[PDB]
């Protein structure tokens, strides 16, 4: 349509918000697949940023593919190589969630401002498999990667 | 909210398994319950024209469906059950209906009180 | 919407109409034989 | 084609797409049931090329097999129907044995397959059980392809719909502008 | 279209004629899921008139949904319950048709004029399941339900 | 469109070049169910020419009518006799293609010039079922029917 | 549909391979 | 997430027994 099409020429990025992501308790409800940007290029954001970003985009695309097999076939039909990437993806998509400073008056969680350097290092270490021993609950609603380790300890130190 | 919150979820689950229920003999007992609640809660949404109910009367007819008193009963008798049940609660239980309107919520005692009326009315329904 | 396939009037619609016509032609023959039995 | 013809055609395939999605999960449900009963040990179509693969080796149970060979060779083999709804139990499988002696006279994976009283009752029970799991796996993928093929046709028709949608809005408006200018 | 669409507001009773119904041979080609009236109410025309009329529109509406299933599967693969619904639906469609006295040269058969209570009771017997044994051809182009039974006698002897 | 629509009346013979046919690789992309001529008559071209002409268009129309069935259900869902009609139509489609003299410069293949009597003979054999055992790609881009059979023997030598 | 052409071309490529197998063994 | 509830519970139990 002319209206959006004319507007699309000027846009440098998009931020898609899905209810499907919001219903899974993942806030902010940013769809990691459908959201894109023009500056996602190794020349602009560096080679380290591009590969770590494309790595998270690949494992999520493979996760959504492998998840469709679970419903129709089952968990037993998936190999160990597949289930390894599925487990890491569930931690990845939970680590994308973040508590905000605006929503401190609501609920009761302290907001976080994660730097760019800590975001790249955080997700890169998950893809390599440095936090496979930790559970999925530790990555839910945290700032940097350090709080994922600190929450996992404080959670595991009780029961 | 206490009854419609659960109702909205169950009708959402049923709508996904709508075309699957039409042609599907071999089905497990877990998904069978969703088809049971689904069609029976849909019968409560049916309403005669020029017959507007009160808020305290609406929660009663949904409380029966959402808590699973209609599941054993046949789908064809849900319309019959509603008319008979609604006439029973309005006539002989004005104190209960009045407490829901005043409080604006199903209290601890009103929940148990309402549970008693539906169970006894359900027992010995047809004639 | 319900019955959108036959409203289109394509391959699936015409083949569905022909399928119903065949089935109920066979069942019409069987039912006429039932009338022969009840009459006799 | 006009805008209405695209709408009726789009609504047609959307239904078939949703209906084929239903038959995929129903096939997947019966597939799970079939594989459990196969580990110790048809009539309905829509299951790839299984019925033809059976006819491949015969030239060189299941009423659908009769339909293929009836026009060519009817007098050779001696009739069964209603096969596919439920897996064949030992009680129902024994009826096959009764119409043989007391008478006048294979599943590999989800996406691939290949074609005295008590002993004969075992071999017939083995073949039909393997055939049951083969057709459910084939019907699963067959209806899965039907839904995915339908999804592609909907996507392309949705683009053709939106192109024709805009063209109608523009054309009708030009008629009104043409009319007003001539006054 | 603007012309017919605007006219709907000025009418109490409507009789919408469909070409798809006319091309089958159903005359008058009146759409049962479109033609409606303001007097169609249990208080106005009695509960027996209302319940039967709605029952006819219920099975005919469900019959459209089954036609989408039959297009892929076929009649044979359907269950015992769904086969009967289609059978009753096809018979009701043909029983809605009727020969006119004004249109004798077109059809060939003589015109008819069915009373009120014959119509309500005629379709009620079909929905109840009291004409499953009879063929659908006997209900095509006849007056009351009596002539459908009388025509079935002719079709039996001829065959 | 008004411009091409008006010209049709002023022409004796029409040659409708389709894009869908061109994109499939079939050149020249003349649509066989759209192109028309006024001299196409048994009196002028002869009864054998006219009979073979309609036979090509008949099986091409039957092949086009089953596209919706092949798309969703597949080739296995089709009837055994219908498989034969789909097979020949695709061989007829590919035999309608022809190497051009002027196209040599970019195509590479030498241009062909098929006489009238050899053309009618070639398509008539395919309709009768004298080359059902041969593959489709043998018919793609050849002159007369004789060079199509020789091309199949060349493809037979991939073992 | 693109996958219509995919399934059809797949089917007739397989059957073309079968026909070339029969053609070569007959040629020998 | 039945499977990953079991896996996450086993990992939490592993960390608890470790400490």
């Amino acid at each position: 349509d002319p209206a959006p099409a004319t507007t699309f020429a000027h846009l440098d990025a998009t931020t898609v918000l899905s209810r499907a992501i919001a219903e899974l308790g993942i806030y902010p409800a940013v769809d990691p697949l459908d959201s894109t940007s023009r500056i996602m290029d190794p020349n602009i954001v560096g080679s380290e940023h591009y590969d770590v970003a494309r790595g998270v985009q690949k494992i999520l695309q493979d996760y959504k593919s492998l998840q469709d097999i679970i419903a129709i076939l089952g968990m037993d039909e998936l190999s160990e190589e597949d289930k390894l990437t599925v487990s890491r993806a569930r931690k990845i998509q939970r680590f994308l969630s973040q508590p905000f400073q605006v929503a401190e008056v609501f609920t009761g969680h302290l907001g976080k401002l994660v730097p760019l350097k800590e975001t790249i290092k955080g997700f890169q270490q998950i893809l390599a498999g440095e936090y496979d021993h930790l559970p999925e609950q530790a990555f839910y609603m945290v700032g940097p990667i350090e709080e994922a380790v600190a929450k996992a300890d404080k959670l595991a130190e009780e029961h | 909210k206490q009854v419609a919150g659960t109702m909205k979820l169950e009708l959402a689950q049923y709508r996904e398994v709508a075309a699957f229920a039409q042609f599907g003999s071999d089905l497990d007992a877990a998904t069978q319950q969703l088809l049971s609640r689904g069609v029976r809660l849909t019968e409560l949404l049916k309403q005669g024209q020029y017959s507007p109910m009160a808020i305290e009367e609406q929660v009663a007819v949904i409380y029966a469906g959402v808590r699973g008193y209609l599941d054993k009963l046949e789908p064809s008798k849900i319309t019959k059950f509603e008319n008979a049940f609604l006439s029973h609660v309005i006539s002989q239980h004005q104190a209960l209906l009045g407490k829901i309107r005043t409080d604006g919520k199903i209290s601890e005692e009103s929940d148990a009180k309402l549970k008693e009326i539906v169970t006894n009315f359900l027992a010995g329904f047809e004639a | 919407s319900a019955g959108a396939v036959r409203d289109a009037g394509g391959a699936f619609g015409k083949r569905e109409q022909a399928e119903e016509e065949r089935y109920f032609r066979a069942r019409a023959a069987e039912q006429l034989a039932a009338l022969k039995k009840h009459h006799e | 084609a006009t805008l209405k013809d695209i709408t009726r055609r789009l609504k047609s395939i959307k239904n078939i797409q949703k209906i084929t999605k239903s038959m995929k999960m129903v096939a997947a449900a019966k597939y799970a049931r079939a594989e459990r009963e196969l580990k110790p040990a048809s009539d309905r179509g829509l299951c790839g090329a299984i019925h033809s693969s059976v006819a491949k080796q015969m030239k060189s149970v299941g009423d659908k097999i009769r339909s293929i060979l009836h026009r060519t060779h009817s007098d050779q083999f001696l009739t069964f129907k209603e096969v596919g709804r439920r897996p064949p139990t030992f009680g129902d499988a024994s009826v096959i044995a009764l119409e043989l002696l007391n008478s006048g006279y294979r599943f590999r994976s989800v996406i691939s397959y290949k074609t005295q009283e008590y002993s004969l009752a075992n071999i017939i029970y083995y073949s039909l059980k393997e055939s049951t799991t083969s057709e459910q796996s084939a019907r699963m993928t067959a209806m899965d392809n039907a839904s995915k093929n339908a999804s592609e046709m909907i996507d392309k028709l949705t683009l053709t719909f939106n192109r024709t949608r805009q063209a109608v809005i523009t054309k009708e408006l030009i008629e009104i502008i043409s009319g007003a200018a001539a006054l």
